């Protein structure tokens, strides 16, 4: 699987399937969330700007 | 990301269990717990004179 | 923007948690709390003689 972002217009190609709409994560000064890289199980904590 | 604002004249101790390192901070600052950090839950005496 | 008018002969302490800096001001002025600043809530004795 992979992610496509940026100000553009996408369409389901004749080979791929859309899984989900990546959204909803805004962070500011001294704020963040916990994320786990599923491939390696590397739990970490990103903070600061939007991610 | 769980974060606690430390009082002006107080202190808090945490330990990053994943990395094996302790840390303690004091003053009017905010502690941001890393993915495996935990606060030192200190049960103290209080109530009416001392319990 | 939350702002409090400090009394003539009094003082107030705040801490900008995002930037890690404390500040205290006195006199007949108005304190304007930055996005992550907070007042020092000081619970004092009062009531009838002293509580």
């Amino acid at each position: 699987c992979w992610l496509i972002r940026g100000p553009l217009e996408y369409v389901p190609s004749a080979k791929v399937e859309v899984v989900e709409e990546r959204q909803a994560i805004p962070l500011d000064q001294n704020e963040g969330i916990y994320v786990q890289d599923v491939k390696t199980g590397k739990v970490r904590a990103v903070i600061g700007s939007t991610y | 990301v769980v974060s606690y604002r430390v009082p002006h004249n107080a202190a808090v101790q945490v330990y990053d269990y994943r990395a094996k390192r302790a840390r303690v901070v004091f003053g009017p600052e905010l502690v941001t717990l890393d993915p495996e950090e935990q606060f030192t839950v200190l049960s103290l005496s209080a109530g009416r004179p001392k319990r």
